[PDB]
């Protein structure tokens, strides 16, 4: 069985590093369930964040292939374009022969200058892949190269060491009872049903049930930004001088769980989970944004959640398995 | 922070 250790990086971004080419030139990207193309910078880029981070150089590999197709993605935070190509990807000791990737022409803006990572490896499904490049798990799963069509997440808390992607397997050392299989609803991000969030027996949003994603690449609770303006109501958070959300750091001793109800089965988030210890002061893990589909607009479940939850992503049943942390 | 695609 198939491990990638994750490298933790403020609780807000977790990277690993891959090799890709003939021999390996390594790269640290986000492993991403809610996006499904590969890409890493390359020579071919000249961007700000190209002259920074580790660049792709195709001449390099001997196992390397060219195509004359693009790719552009965008992201909630950050964007590129590139060319599609073809090359081995070593991903969590597995060699992924022949996996079409982007090499980046252009990584425009400020957000991909100052983060820590090259690129991003995306773990969603295949209707959702910019230009639809083949993602790396499918090309996995294709190749035979895994015995079980799921991988599992476990994210840690605090800076510390310990996150993991596990590809072809669950470790149950990771999680505390059994774990809650939840249907995929729309296959393209990893998409559930929300029955209802909660506070103190009361729906403080999504009262008649939401759609949500579950993704490692994003870093706090995402809803549409009205029910989030409800929700920084209901927890105390007003907005301070340079746009952050605040709350005092004392109320977290007196704040009530917020629960996530999936599937029937009740999932809390505590305060000192939902409120963030950032710079010196306390904040809120619920963002505003606005993300419309042809099923509603969604809910992000983001890194604030996956913490408490290990996360089991099945594409064999198209099912999310959820079970607390140990 | 991050929120990864549209």
């Amino acid at each position: 069985v198939d491990e990638q250790p994750l490298e933790n990086y403020l609780d807000m971004e977790y990277f690993g590093t891959i090799g890709i080419g003939t021999p390996a030139q390594d790269f640290t990207v986000v492993f991403d369930t809610g996006s499904s193309n590969l890409w890493v910078p390359s020579v071919y880029c000249s961007s700000l964040a190209c002259t920074n981070h580790n660049r792709f150089n195709p001449e390099d590999s001997s196992t390397y292939q060219s195509t004359s197709e693009t790719v552009s993605i965008t992201y909630g935070t950050g964007s590129m374009t590139g060319i599609l190509g073809y090359d081995t990807v070593q991903v969590g000791g597995i060699s992924d022969t022949n996996q079409i990737f982007g090499l980046s022409e252009t990584e425009p803006g400020s957000f991909l200058y100052y983060a820590p990572f090259d690129g991003i490896l995306g773990l969603a499904y295949p209707s959702i892949s910019s230009s639809g490049a083949t993602p790396v798990f499918d090309n996995i799963w294709n190749q035979g190269l895994v015995s079980q069509d799921l991988f599992s997440v476990y994210l840690s808390a605090d800076d510390q060491s310990g996150s993991v992607v596990i590809f072809g397997g669950i470790d149950s050392s990771y999680y505390t009872g059994s774990l809650n299989w939840v249907p995929v609803t729309v296959e393209g991000y990893w998409q559930i049903t929300v029955d209802s969030i909660t506070m103190n027996g009361e729906a403080i949003a999504c009262a008649e049930g939401c759609q949500a994603i579950v993704d490692t690449g994003t870093s706090l609770l995402t809803g549409p930004t009205s029910p989030i303006a409800n929700i920084q109501s209901d927890i105390g958070a007003s907005e301070n001088s340079d746009g952050d959300m605040v709350v005092s750091c004392s109320a977290i001793s007196s704040l009530p769980d917020i629960v996530f109800t999936i599937n029937g089965v009740q999932y809390p988030v505590p305060p000192s989970a939902y409120i963030l210890q950032s710079e010196g002061s306390c904040i809120s893990g619920f963002q505003g944004m606005n993300l419309p589909t042809e099923s509603g607009e969604l809910w992000i479940l983001g890194d604030v959640f996956i913490r408490q939850y290990f996360t089991v992503f099945d594409r064999a049943n198209n099912q999310v398995g959820l079970a607390p942390v140990a | 922070x991050v929120v990864x695609a549209x």
